[PDB]
């Protein structure tokens, strides 16, 4: 008779992102000045290019392992899922959504405007600035991994989402992912199209457009609520 | 059954309410913040970009986007009238966090030079109009008019002390202008700022009201379009491939 | 920082910064440093860079470690963007005030609209002290002296916190009840009208009226507190006075200019005609912030950044007094690690292999003539 | 993949045409000399939309950046033209 | 002036053009100034007669790498070889599927719900091999071209 | 009419009209009036006004109460 909501998992989901991104901010503060200013220097290499390579390799490994583990341990027979266990799985999926929202805030909101700050205070020299390394290649893949994991868990554990591919969930999960390829346009926007460090330039409208797809969350939320209510919780609550 | 009693169902519903509020709030923070900054953030970053023509015109038009969709979802499905307020609060929270911890905590730009614009009154007007009228067309028209018109009067108490004239080295300057001059933005030269410079067709002290009315009209249009955009975004559809 | 990654030919063919001085190398907090010099606009302006019709004199540094107290182009203060003419030389002066301690690489730059950044030579300056001692006093036309570091900070905090609290209260008034699932079920069941009561309507009306009234009263109070306000001052300042410089009594034609691609040097054949000004001798070749000097003819005493100063990087086949009238063809060799360090050897990736630079000629009395050279640069691979 | 493989696939063909030449004192490409010698009366030199270098152009990243931008826009255009073709495949009959 | 140039209004310029005869016949030759945002500005035309055979025309060019080439036929065979190779690969890919019924039986099977029977494991292996071979061949060809011509601008 | 509402600095920094003459103050119908003078273009031309590469000499009046018989800039129609 385990509790319906696992408080330890929710606390871990918040705390791991909080601590990791606080350490990332500390690293940016410590080494963003001594080594990050000049891109053709050895300290810049050993303090940011190594970071980029390590983060890319770790992101690939983590995404592969997590997605493969979630897809391998799927519930083959969901017809025997008891309503209480279905409610517990719904709470776990809600914890996954909480983690995805926290990662989305950390990526799209915090580090994007930090990148804006960095570009307004220095002269851009390379596409692999420390700000670009942290924002485009660390936070965006992290929230992409979290969203893919949440979608896979919902599809493989919740009977509500197991009957097909949820269009609002697919838009909410893949839409922000398209922000990562669009970075190329951003680079093509800064190197060829726009000669000025203007944050409202059209070369950034790609980001904006895919950010709009995050609004799909509302539709997803509705489905989630029905997944919470179809198991008998709604009937008891309406009384 | 999933729950064993009505009280347990109520407690579970309250927990779901808190968690879903967290999810909605922070997903809105991320998406609305990225859209808002990449649409109008140059005027929002610096106090010497807060002019009477471009800032007043542009900011409400591009910022009325998310509140329209979130209202169209929340009021229709839950009768929750706080969509615009929650969007504005999330955007303000993200902006202030970045200003304090990155603009000032990292690059040491003074807070009085890098502060966001106030947006709560417009969201409150929109939300109250939607709640009291109950119709999206009247809400669109009147609430968007109010949202466009109240933007500059709401921010005037903040930027008014920054417009005291100064004789700086023989030239007339504003306090915000001196702030922009002294604190060097290496990646942001002076010619980039989209501020009013005066036109031969500019008339007798009508810049700010004209900008406000134009912003209100375009806010009506953008609210009308983004209401249906959010209605599409709220679809509960399932695909088989 | 940011120049090494810029195309070599773009750096060679835009703006040339010649004799520069820094008043101090180490400054304390609140102390001022003056950077003066001359900049020449190259006649063969690249086509992908817009003409400097709208240009801004800027200071390149990792942030507001200094504050730019003032900037003058031709003796005229330039707080706004200015208009520069192709082929003219201008004096520039920048007075900065130290704000943050540490070692800072400071560069003088010209931001050009439709072109991008044009960074000049960077110098390392040390600031000693504490940032808490920095003050920025400004006296207004209303008779008030304020400190720009903390001016209007409390008012902004108060108003933003007030409006955020109002929004939070508006949300929390509705947040005391069940939020998502029961309300969704009631709306689906057709009981939406039961979710809003008359008290809720009165609360919404009060919120709207209070918001409008508070905004109006706050605007009136702000107007009363500050009855004298002006709009933001902006515009492009034309009519910058250029330098009226002695035309070079020295004529230089570039026969050939080549660089070995592996390579840390550049070689050029030059025909030089002296049109008076006594026997002259080449003492320096300036390319892209890099100065190659002939120690026997000239020595820098201005503290030119050493990473960009090659004291004996100019090798002239015959650097003997060029008697007025003598037309000598000489082979000059500009060699220095800066060629590779500042990535000037990356002209091999450029879609335009043409260079431009400045030659400095000195007579027996020490008078200096500046000659401007431009040619195509041919890589050597054999 | 379609966006990224375009330039590597064509490099074996155009690589011999990029050997530098000292043509009449100016550095030229073999393709550049081909365009110079064989006169296109209706196609002057200023029309060619080719890279000329920008002050924001960085250290040897032109081709990869162009390839990645092309790949992203190819994603977008493929997504739109899939539905365009789906409409074009309709078996509808009109009565007027 | 192998590139576009900038001219000033109201100024006079000398111009010289050296041309080499390539094809026989009588040709009306004009000197012209193409102006961007303006169009063609044609000058006086003169009739010039070229006598000989086009097969005798040569266009020798000496590169900075020490190689002398003829621009009439330089790199022609390489282009033909690569285009023919890729066209043959595409034709083979189409013809692998073209050995079976193409349009009507496959359409009926898809309509009947038997689409999964139209692709076998061998077809999947062939597609995987085609993709891997294409990528590997592109990479190897790029490496070989870089090795053959290490100096490019 | 229409100048009082134009920005003061724009009026100060564009064109200066110096010595001007009007041939007549009161005219009959079909009679002609000549307005001559000099105009100087200010060197510090405002940036929001395009350079006078395309400029037209016009007569400001509430309509065709007059007809502009001719106009000369530097002696050229
Ligand atoms: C479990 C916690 C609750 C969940 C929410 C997360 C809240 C956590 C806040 C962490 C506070 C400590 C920050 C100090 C770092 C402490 C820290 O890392 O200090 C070192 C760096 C400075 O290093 P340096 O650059 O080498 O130094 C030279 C120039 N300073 O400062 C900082 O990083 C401080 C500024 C940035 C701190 C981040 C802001 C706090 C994050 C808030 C997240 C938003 C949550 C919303 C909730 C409403
Ligand atoms: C945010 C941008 C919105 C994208 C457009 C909306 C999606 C397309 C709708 C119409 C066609 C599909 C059917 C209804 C949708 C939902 C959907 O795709 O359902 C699966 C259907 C198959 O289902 P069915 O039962 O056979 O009948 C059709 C369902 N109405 O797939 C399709 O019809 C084709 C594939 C769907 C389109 C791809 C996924 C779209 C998600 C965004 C992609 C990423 C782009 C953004 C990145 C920045
Ligand atoms: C390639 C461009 C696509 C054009 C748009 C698609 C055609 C229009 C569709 C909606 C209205 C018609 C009904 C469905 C279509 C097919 C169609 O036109 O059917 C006949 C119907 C009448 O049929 P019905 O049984 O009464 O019910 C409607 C059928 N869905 O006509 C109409 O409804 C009006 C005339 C149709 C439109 C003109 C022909 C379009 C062909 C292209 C014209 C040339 C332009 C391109 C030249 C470069
Ligand atoms: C010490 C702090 C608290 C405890 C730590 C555990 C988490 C906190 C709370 C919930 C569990 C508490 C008790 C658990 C005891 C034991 C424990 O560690 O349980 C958690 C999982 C087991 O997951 P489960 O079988 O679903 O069952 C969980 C319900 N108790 O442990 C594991 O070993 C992980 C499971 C296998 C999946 C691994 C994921 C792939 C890893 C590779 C990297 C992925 C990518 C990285 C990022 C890029
Ligand atoms: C689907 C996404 C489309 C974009 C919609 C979101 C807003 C994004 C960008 C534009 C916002 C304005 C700020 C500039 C940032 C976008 C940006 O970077 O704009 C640069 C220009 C100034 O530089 P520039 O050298 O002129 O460059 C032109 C590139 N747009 O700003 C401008 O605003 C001026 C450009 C002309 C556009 C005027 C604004 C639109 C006026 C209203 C008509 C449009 C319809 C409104 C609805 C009724
Ligand atoms: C509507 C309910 C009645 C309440 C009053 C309404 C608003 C106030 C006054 C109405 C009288 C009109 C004259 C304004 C005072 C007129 C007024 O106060 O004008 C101030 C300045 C002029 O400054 P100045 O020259 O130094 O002053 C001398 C003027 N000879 O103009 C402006 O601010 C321009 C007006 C603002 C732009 C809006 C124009 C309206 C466009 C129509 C669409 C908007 C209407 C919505 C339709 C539903
Ligand atoms: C149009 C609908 C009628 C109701 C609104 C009244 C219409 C007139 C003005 C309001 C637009 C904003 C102010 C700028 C005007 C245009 C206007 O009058 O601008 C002049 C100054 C700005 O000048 P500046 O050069 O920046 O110097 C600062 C001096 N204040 O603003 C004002 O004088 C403010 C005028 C009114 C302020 C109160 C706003 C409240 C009304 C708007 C909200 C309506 C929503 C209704 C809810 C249903
Ligand atoms: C700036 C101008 C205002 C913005 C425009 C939107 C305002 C309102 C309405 C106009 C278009 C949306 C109405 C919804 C379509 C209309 C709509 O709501 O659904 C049409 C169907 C629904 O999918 P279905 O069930 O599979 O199809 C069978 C019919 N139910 O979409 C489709 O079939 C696919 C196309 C849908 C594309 C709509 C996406 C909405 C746009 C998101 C982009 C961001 C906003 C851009 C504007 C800036
Ligand atoms: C940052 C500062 C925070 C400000 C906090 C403001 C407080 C907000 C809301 C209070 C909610 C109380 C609702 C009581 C209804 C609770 C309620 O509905 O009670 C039944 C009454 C019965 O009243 P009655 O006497 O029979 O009839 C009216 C005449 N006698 O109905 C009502 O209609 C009562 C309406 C009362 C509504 C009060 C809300 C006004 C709030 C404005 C706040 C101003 C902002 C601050 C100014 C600086
Ligand atoms: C993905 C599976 C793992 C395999 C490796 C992936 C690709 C290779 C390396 C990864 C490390 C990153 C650093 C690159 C080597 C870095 C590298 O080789 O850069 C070469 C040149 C730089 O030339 P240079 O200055 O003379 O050299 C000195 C540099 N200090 O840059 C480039 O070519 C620019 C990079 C290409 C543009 C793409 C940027 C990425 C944008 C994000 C969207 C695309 C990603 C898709 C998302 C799914
Ligand atoms: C992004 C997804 C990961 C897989 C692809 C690897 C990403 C990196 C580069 C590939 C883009 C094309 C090359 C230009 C880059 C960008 C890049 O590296 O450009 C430099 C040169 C071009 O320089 P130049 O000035 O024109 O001089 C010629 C010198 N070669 O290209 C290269 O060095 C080529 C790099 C890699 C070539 C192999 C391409 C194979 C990979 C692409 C296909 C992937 C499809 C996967 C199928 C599922
Ligand atoms: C560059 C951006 C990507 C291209 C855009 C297309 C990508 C995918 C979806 C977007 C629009 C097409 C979806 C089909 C409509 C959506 C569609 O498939 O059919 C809508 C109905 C079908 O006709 P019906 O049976 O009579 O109506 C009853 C509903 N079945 O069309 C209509 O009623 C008429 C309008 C249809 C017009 C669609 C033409 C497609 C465009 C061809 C132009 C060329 C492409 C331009 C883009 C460059
Ligand atoms: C212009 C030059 C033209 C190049 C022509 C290339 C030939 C193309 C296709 C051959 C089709 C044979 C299919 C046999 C399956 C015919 C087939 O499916 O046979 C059953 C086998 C059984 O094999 P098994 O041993 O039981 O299991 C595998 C390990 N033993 O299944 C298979 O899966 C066999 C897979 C074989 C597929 C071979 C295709 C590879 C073609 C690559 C061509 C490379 C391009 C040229 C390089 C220069
Ligand atoms: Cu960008
Ligand atoms: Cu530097
Ligand atoms: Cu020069
Ligand atoms: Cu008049
Ligand atoms: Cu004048």
């Amino acid at each position: 008779e385990a509790p319906l909501l696992d408080k330890k998992w929710l606390t871990f989901a918040l705390a791991i992102y909080t601590v990791f991104y606080l350490w990332v901010r500390w690293y940016e503060g410590v080494y963003g000045w001594s080594a990050g200013l000049d891109s053709f220097a050895p300290e810049f290499e050993t303090y940011w290019m190594n970071f980029l390579y390590t983060e890319i390799v770790l992101e690939i490994v983590t995404a592969s392992i997590l997605w493969g583990y979630l897809w391998k341990t799927r519930d083959r027979n969901l017809a025997a899922l008891t309503p209480r266990e279905e409610l517990r799985r719904n709470f776990t999926h809600l914890v996954w959504l909480v983690a995805y929202a926290w990662a989305i805030y950390w990526g799209a909101s915090y580090f994007t405007e930090q990148d804006g700050t960095w570009h307004q205070t220095i002269v851009r020299d390379t596409d692999f600035t420390p700000s670009h390394i942290i924002e485009f290649y660390l936070s965006y893949p992290i929230y992409i991994i979290t969203g893919f994991a949440a979608f896979i868990y919902a599809k493989t554990r919740l009977p509500f989402f197991a009957k097909g591919i949820s269009l609002p969930y697919l838009v909410l999960v893949v839409g922000p992912f398209m922000i990562l390829p669009n970075v190329g346009l951003n680079e093509w926007g800064h190197t060829f199209w726009f000669m000025e460090e203007l944050f409202v330039a059209p070369l950034h409208y790609g980001f904006v457009i895919f950010g709009w797809l995050a609004l799909a969350v509302m539709g997803t939320l509705t489905q989630t609520f029905y997944s919470f209510a179809q198991g008998g919780l709604g009937q008891s609550l309406c009384e | 059954s999933a729950v064993r009693s009505h009280a347990e169902a109520v407690q579970v519903s309250r927990t779901i309410d808190w968690m879903a509020l967290f999810v909605v709030f922070f997903v809105i923070v991320g998406s609305y913040h990225i859209h808002a900054m990449l649409t109008m953030g140059d005027w929002d970053f610096w106090s010497d970009w807060k002019d009477r023509r471009l800032w007043v015109t542009v900011t409400p038009i591009v910022l009325v986007t998310f509140p329209a969709a979130v209202q169209s979802y929340l009021w229709e499905r839950y009768r929750l009238p706080w969509g615009a307020t929650v969007c504005v609060l999330g955007l303000l929270l993200g902006e202030w966090i970045n200003r304090y911890f990155n603009f000032w905590g990292w690059t040491y730009f003074p807070i009085n030079f890098v502060f966001p614009a106030s947006l709560v009154p417009g969201a409150i007007i929109l939300d109250t109009v939607l709640m009291l009228s109950g119709s999206y067309l009247f809400t669109a028209i009147v609430g968007a008019m109010g949202w466009g018109l109240i933007f500059y009067p709401g921010n005037w108490p903040i930027i008014a002390p920054l417009h005291v004239p100064v004789e700086y080295n023989g030239m007339l300057m504003s306090i915000a202008d001196i702030q922009g001059y002294n604190y060097v933005r290496t990646g942001t030269p002076e010619y980039i700022r989209m501020v009013e410079k005066g036109t031969l067709r500019t008339f007798g002290k009508d810049v700010a009201p004209v900008s406000a009315f134009f912003s209100a009209f375009m806010s009506i249009l953008i609210y009308f379009m983004w209401h249906f955009i959010g209605r599409w975004f709220s679809n509960e559809r399932f695909l088989q491939s | 920082h940011g120049e090494k990654s810029q195309a070599a030919f773009m750096r060679m063919r835009t703006i040339h910064w010649y004799d520069l001085s820094w008043s101090k190398e180490k400054v304390k907090i609140n102390e001022t440093v003056e950077i003066k010099g001359k900049f020449h606009v190259f006649e063969g302006w690249p086509e992908t860079v817009d003409e400097p019709d709208v240009a801004f004199l800027n200071v390149g540094m990792p942030g507001p470690v200094f504050i730019r107290k003032e900037s003058y182009i031709g003796g005229q203060l330039v707080p706004r963007s200015v208009r520069l003419e192709i082929g003219k030389t201008y004096d520039f002066r920048v007075v900065l005030k130290a704000r943050r301690p540490g070692d800072w690489h400071v560069h003088t730059m010209m931001n050009v609209q439709g072109g991008g950044p044009i960074i000049g030579p960077g110098k390392w300056i040390t600031v000693e002290g504490s940032m808490s001692e920095f003050r920025n006093p400004v006296t207004t036309l209303t008779g008030q002296t304020v400190d720009l570091e903390n001016y209007n900070e409390g008012n902004t905090y108060f108003w933003h916190a007030f409006w955020f609290a109002i929004g939070v209260a508006w949300i929390g008034y509705w947040s005391r009840r069940p939020i998502f699932i029961p309300r969704l079920l009631m709306v689906d069941a057709g009981r939406a009208d039961e979710l809003v009561s008359a008290t809720d309507r009165k609360v919404a009306m009060g919120f709207l009226a209070a918001t409008i009234l508070i905004v109006v009263m706050a605007m009136s109070s702000a107007n009363s507190k500050y009855p004298i306000t002006i709009p933001l001052q902006a515009g492009t300042m034309r009519g910058m006075k250029p330098l009226e410089l002695p035309a070079p009594t020295v004529s230089v034609k570039v026969e050939d200019a080549t660089y070995r691609v592996p390579g840390r040097a550049m070689r050029m054949k030059l025909t030089i005609t002296n049109h008076g000004n006594s026997p002259i001798r080449l003492g320096e070749f300036y390319t892209a912030s890099v100065r190659f000097l002939d120690s026997d003819v000239y020595k820098d005493t201005t503290g030119y950044p050493e990473d960009l100063l090659a004291e004996d990087g100019l090798s002239v086949s015959d650097n003997s007094p060029l008697a007025p009238g003598e037309t000598r063809t000489v082979d000059v060799t500009a060699s220095d690690a800066a060629w590779e360090v500042y990535r000037l050897s990356d002209i091999i990736y450029d879609p335009d292999s043409r260079f431009a630079g400045l030659l400095f000629f000195f007579d027996a009395t020490g008078n200096r003539q500046v000659v401007q050279i431009d040619a195509p640069l041919i890589p050597s691979f054999m």
